[PDB]
């Protein structure tokens, strides 16, 4: 476009890709591999941090000199947030939580700040807002978590149309808060759950392509486990809240007509194939529906 | 449907070329007045194949092969080309 | 004349009539003993007679060279044998060296030495890493210096500077991973080549 | 004492100030651009031109081993001065 | 010198038309999809291809072979050669036949009116060069020049 | 003992060199040019074979200069040109050769500056 | 052309030599991935095994073969032991860079690769 | 508008007035998004039904082995022949030469600086133009 956002240059790690984001809840989970796929091709990944430094060293490589800039915010906050995106091609939302603090609930956080980061986004001159809601999330779900988010989906819309929104289905990856619960301590319960790269690689493969400028997408995966099948399966493998939990017995759903991963550039991986290496850290074939 | 093309690949001086030189001198100045708005073309390399292309209307191409082939023989080649 | 390192003649002839010494009594496999200004040795002979010139040189009362120092591979990739690999040693009796060198395609081995030397157990690895070229009879060949998963030969001259690989850390896999080569600087190869050979009646005429 | 964009950053020596339509100023972004307020271009009109006898002289640096090899200069210009690539002083020949 | 041209007023992405009507910067794929979408459309012999200037002989087989397959050939080019008789024919007329080096190897020249001085300047040199050396007279036609 | 052959001597499955850079990757042998700053010619005598060019971005953090290709700057020298070709082609290249530009043997008659007749007649001495 | 051989013939001798050596790495896959943890199973494991030997097919000659099969044993005998890592072992996959578009339309939509 | 490279900025072949067909090896890439022009028509046609047989530069020369086999001979001329069967050709044409000077668009020296796309773009050039018209 203007003469440096252009993608010139092969492979990765020290190419270019027009990509220069800023990703917000990049510090936990989700985020990190969403760097490690952005940062690696050559993409100037801006990181908004608010926390301990030292909380985001492992943040510092997968950043090939440069392309990896840090700063501080805070949410509670008006234009903070616009002053960290006011160069941004691109944005994305990762934040979330599951479980309220004295400051900050599944409302506000889900849908307040969403809110203010997409009227941000709009008053600078930029082309894509992609947010994550969460699939199983259309309204009165039986949990609040769920329930406020999708308001968030009505909410952001009237504030920057053309939004790309992804609403997956559940994540495992090591170091999760889904696979390593199980772990560490059923019927009418069935989740066909997502690798995380085959959600991480979308959404860098979603902040390059012409189409999905407004399309709701849902990063599912193949194999519709059943819990009880699954829970023993983890047990055979490796040998809390309300919301939370009530979240658990929530997931339920069938695909209507959504997009999903091949659409969009991605071979999803089933869970049994990567579900050793997640689950290693406690050692010493489960059965599929479509319906 | 129509040819629309014809072209010469020879070689200036060898045996094999040779029939081709004879077909110019002999020839070429009445096919050209009898196909006037035909774009034909002549080129005349060093150690090439004496080969023939000619093109028809969706870029198709045919090859004639005449190594050694004399001036009747060649404007025969020629003529079922425009046949 | 002071700074001109001065030539000391005597040991020329030395190193000379004792280069004649090794021909005449070993004709065979044996090509242009030599001798440069620097009164040091050379001897350049076929792969088929390396170790006999060895053990001539490690066992003879004349030749005591009992005591090995290196063993290169140094490429010329316009001939047909490549690599010349250098042999040079010592006698800690009559207190001098030599050069005992020879030559290889990219495919023509050499037996080894190890019986004779048993110093040259890791120069002649390295250049199985550093070169590819394989010793007959050499007692655990294998991999020295390169990675214990690295493609190539890289001293070649055919191998550049930088490589076909940078390693680093992604963190999907927990794990140093590979991927091709990405600079950020560009090595910058210069022309420091200049005209005027510098060096007449040394030099290569058409 | 240098001159400034109208999106406000500083510009050098060269003028180098990045146009709004960039992604790169993210690099300063609660930080601050360093930059050298001392313009040699600037500094070195203000400095008077020394007004020699002879038409050919030699200049220096101020300290013959330190600095600045002895140049020589033709002033036969009156219209302009003779310059020295090193340095850049300015001569004339005072007749 | 023509270098710094090549630095200066210099295209970088595939442009387009816009919806109000002036131009715009797209990708190629957003750009080649309106182009052989409308390729598809004209065929025949309403379709023509002006060379000249800059270009290859690599490109221009293949925009010959991509017009090749529409049924249209009149692939043309900036300045005029004539074509009343064997244009294109009977490569002795769009050529320098004589071996530029032979330019030497001869006593007479006659320039039509045009300037090797300006038009190929370093033909002009082989000229010069075999005016000074080997003894050669030109006469010219048309257009007095220095 | 010995074996009969004549095949084209491969090496390519020897040097790593995965897939990019063997087929698709042509290789130019020549004598180099005459810096023509210099009238001095002994970078001539010898067929260098440097390698084609690729991408040189722009690292947009320094405005360093940076590549993909680590073979692009890879001289090599060689002594004749029958041996150059025998050398690219044991490793697969598409080389493509440059021929040598041998200079003539010109005339250069000083006195012939100075002629009755003739038209050489120089000014400035 | 009346070459030097070097440890077989023709090549139709070299071809049990290289058995000899596949017969090893066919039974070396499940030792590695059990004693140092992987993520392969054991199968992908072995296609990329005869996926490298399936490159090296088009070989017509001796001396290059009778070479190739050595390289081959240094790795498994840097495999069979544990000299190697979990890095160096699943080194050969290249895994993670994505493989570029053989096809010609989308090769250079990025790169100018010919 | 398809943004095209130069000739320092692909393997291109020309050819000269005598017929000498010569080579441009390659030295920069162009900038941005620009490719090579004959790069994209193998584009053009393969994003329509329409496919050339081409997937390298090879193929390209390849095909003018077939078309006129001069452009790959390199530092030689086709050496040629057959003038005078145009001559007959073209002396059965008749046409008039009108009675006006013929006179070149080049002459003088201020005309000559600027020229074909390029040197028109360029200062350094109309530092010449802005000199010698003075
Ligand atoms: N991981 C999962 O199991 C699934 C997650 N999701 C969604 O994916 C997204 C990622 O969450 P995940 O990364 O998985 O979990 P994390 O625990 O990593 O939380 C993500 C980020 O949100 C940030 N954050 C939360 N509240 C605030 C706030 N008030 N102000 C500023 N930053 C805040 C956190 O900062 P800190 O680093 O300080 O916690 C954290 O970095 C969320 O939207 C979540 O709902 C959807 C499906 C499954
Ligand atoms: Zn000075």
């Amino acid at each position: 476009l203007h003469h440096a956002v252009i993608p010139h240059g092969k492979g990765g790690r020290s190419s270019v890709s027009g990509v220069v984001a800023t990703v917000f809840g990049a510090t936990g989970f989700l985020g990190r591999y969403v760097v490690n796929h952005l940062g690696r091709m050559g993409s100037q990944v801006i990181i908004p941090y608010r926390c301990d430094v030292y909380d985001i060293m492992h943040l510092r490589l997968m950043g090939d000199l440069g392309q990896l800039t840090f700063l501080e915010w805070d949410a509670r906050d008006k234009d903070s947030i616009r002053k960290a995106v006011q160069h941004s091609n691109v944005v994305i939302n990762l934040i979330g939580r599951e479980w309220e603090t004295r400051n900050f609930d599944f409302e506000d956080v889900f849908v307040n700040i969403p809110r203010a980061i997409a009227q941000a986004s709009k008053e600078a001159g930029v082309e894509r807002f992609i947010h994550v809601s969460h699939l199983n999330a259309s309204m009165k779900s039986s949990s609040k978590s769920l329930r406020s988010k999708a308001v968030g989906e009505k909410e952001v819309r009237s504030v920057f149309p053309e939004a790309i929104i992804i609403r997956p289905s559940d994540i495992f990856g090591r170091e999760d808060r889904f696979l390593n619960h199980f772990a560490n301590y059923g019927f009418k319960t069935v989740k066909q759950p997502v690798y995380v790269a085959d959600v991480s690689k979308g959404i860098v493969n979603a902040t390059k392509d012409p189409d999905a400028v407004g399309k709701t997408f849902a990063f599912t995966g193949p194999n519709r486990y059943l819990l009880f099948h699954l829970v023993k399966y983890i047990f055979g493998m490796t040998h809390t809240t309300k919301d939370k939990v009530e979240r658990i017995h929530i997931s339920d759903v069938m695909p209507t007509d959504l997009p999903g991963l091949e659409d969009l550039g991605v071979q999803p991986t089933p869970l049994e194939l990567k579900s050793i290496e997640v689950l290693r850290r406690h050692r010493t074939p489960a059965k599929t529906v479509n319906y | 449907l129509g040819l629309r093309e014809i072209r010469v690949h020879l070689c200036q001086r060898s045996p094999g070329s040779q029939g081709v030189r004879d077909f110019i001198v002999q020839r070429y100045v009445e096919l050209k007045k009898a196909h006037p708005n035909l774009p034909i073309l002549i080129r005349e390399c060093s150690e090439v194949q004496p080969k023939l292309w000619a093109r028809y209307a969706f870029g198709q191409e045919k090859t004639v092969s005449l190594n050694n082939l004399s001036a009747d023989e060649v404007t025969r080649a020629m003529q079922n080309v425009l046949s | 004349r002071p700074t001109v390192r001065p030539r000391s003649d005597v040991t020329h002839k030395q190193l000379s009539a004792f280069g004649e010494y090794v021909a005449e009594i070993l004709p065979k496999y044996v090509q242009q003993v030599q001798v440069s200004c620097l009164d040091e040795l050379e001897i350049c002979i076929h792969p088929d007679g390396v170790i006999p010139t060895l053990t001539f040189l490690r066992d003879h009362t004349n030749a005591q060279f009992k005591s090995l120092a290196d063993l290169t591979a140094v490429d010329v990739p316009t001939r047909q044998n490549r690599f010349e690999i250098v042999y040079n040693l010592l006698s800690l009796r009559f207190n001098s060296r030599i050069r005992v060198k020879t030559y290889a395609d990219e495919l023509t081995p050499i037996d080894s030495i190890v019986s004779v030397h048993i110093a040259a157990n890791w120069y002649e690895r390295e250049v199985w890493d550093m070169f590819g070229v394989f010793f007959f009879n050499h007692p655990d060949l294998r991999r020295i210096l390169t990675d214990y998963g690295f493609e190539g030969h890289p001293f070649r001259k055919d191998f550049p500077l930088t490589g076909y690989v940078e390693l680093r850390y992604d963190d999907e896999v927990k794990r140093v991973v590979a991927e091709p080569v990405e600079l950020a600087q560009e090595f910058r190869k210069f022309d420091l080549n200049s005209p005027w050979e510098a060096f007449p009646a040394y030099r290569q005429p058409p | 004492g240098v001159q400034v964009s109208p999106s406000g950053e500083k510009i050098t020596h060269t003028g180098q100030v990045y146009d709004e339509k960039d992604y790169r100023r993210v690099r300063f972004v609660d930080r601050q651009k360093e930059v050298n307020e001392n313009f040699a271009i600037d500094l070195i009109a203000q400095q008077p031109v020394n007004e020699v006898e002879h038409r050919i002289i030699a200049c220096d640096g101020g300290g013959g081993a330190l600095g600045h090899p002895k140049v020589y200069i033709n002033l036969d210009k009156e219209t302009k001065t003779g310059t020295c690539g090193y340095c850049g002083l300015q001569f004339k020949q005072h007749h | 010198f023509a270098y710094d041209g090549l630095k200066r007023q210099r295209l970088t992405e595939p442009m387009v038309r816009n919806e109000k009507g002036l131009l715009t910067y797209t990708s190629w794929e957003d750009a080649l999809s309106r182009v052989a979408g409308m390729l598809q459309n004209f065929e025949g012999n309403a379709v023509a291809a002006i060379a000249g200037g800059l270009v290859d002989a690599e490109a221009l087989v293949a925009l010959k072979d991509l017009l090749n397959k529409v049924d249209s050939d009149n692939l043309c080019t900036e300045e005029i050669f004539p074509t009343e008789g064997a244009g294109t024919d009977l490569r002795s007329n769009y050529l320098l036949n004589t071996t530029i080096a032979g330019v030497e190897e001869a006593d007479v020249v006659l320039l039509v009116g045009t300037n090797p001085r300006f038009e190929a300047p370093l033909f002009n040199a082989r000229i010069r060069k075999s005016w000074l050396h080997n003894d050669l007279k030109v006469a010219l036609i048309g257009s007095p020049v220095d | 003992q010995l074996i009969t052959v004549d095949e084209k001597l491969d090496i390519t499955t020897l040097t790593g060199v995965p897939e990019e850079h063997i087929k698709t990757r042509k290789v130019r042998i020549f004598v180099p040019a005459r810096n023509n700053m210099q009238s001095g010619v002994n970078n001539t005598k010898k067929w260098k074979m440097e390698f084609d060019t690729r991408e040189r971005w722009e690292n947009p953090l320094m405005g360093w200069a940076s590549t993909a290709d680590p073979l692009s700057n890879m001289v090599l020298t060689f002594s004749a040109k029958e041996d150059a070709i025998a050398f690219a082609e044991k490793n697969g290249w598409s080389y493509d050769v440059e021929e040598k530009k041998v200079p003539k043997p010109k005339s250069k008659s000083y006195g012939a500056n100075f002629s009755w007749n003739k038209r050489t007649r120089v000014s400035t001495k | 052309t009346s070459v030097k051989p070097i440890f077989s013939r023709d090549l139709n001798e070299a071809k049990r030599r290289v058995r000899e050596l596949y017969r090893a790495w066919y039974r070396e896959v499940p030792n590695t991935v059990h004693l140092m943890q992987l993520d392969i199973t054991v199968k992908q494991g072995r296609d990329k095994v005869r996926e490298m030997f399936m490159k090296n097919a088009h070989v017509t000659d001796p001396r290059v073969v009778d070479l190739l099969v050595i390289k081959g044993k240094m790795e498994l005998q840097e495999t069979i032991k544990v000299w190697k890592q979990r890095t160096h072992v699943m080194r050969f996959f290249h895994e993670t860079e994505t493989p570029r578009p053989k096809d010609f339309l989308s090769k250079f939509y990025m790169g100018h690769d010919p | 508008i398809l943004p095209g490279a130069a000739y320092t900025e692909k393997s291109a072949t020309y050819v000269n007035t005598e017929g000498r067909a010569q080579q441009t090896k390659v030295a920069v890439t162009p900038p941005g998004l620009a490719r090579e022009d004959w790069k994209i028509i193998r584009a053009l046609s393969e994003i329509a039904g329409i496919t050339l047989p081409y997937d390298t530069l090879d193929q390209v020369r390849n095909r003018l082995e077939e078309v006129s086999p001069n452009l790959v001979r390199y530092d030689d001329i086709e050496e040629t022949n057959y003038f005078q069967q145009a001559s007959e050709l073209a002396k059965l044409v008749n046409q008039e030469v009108l009675a006006d000077p013929l006179v070149p668009p080049q002459l003088t020296i201020k005309d000559f600086y600027m020229t074909d796309s390029i040197s028109r773009a360029s200062q350094t050039m109309a530092k010449c133009v802005k000199a010698v018209t003075e």
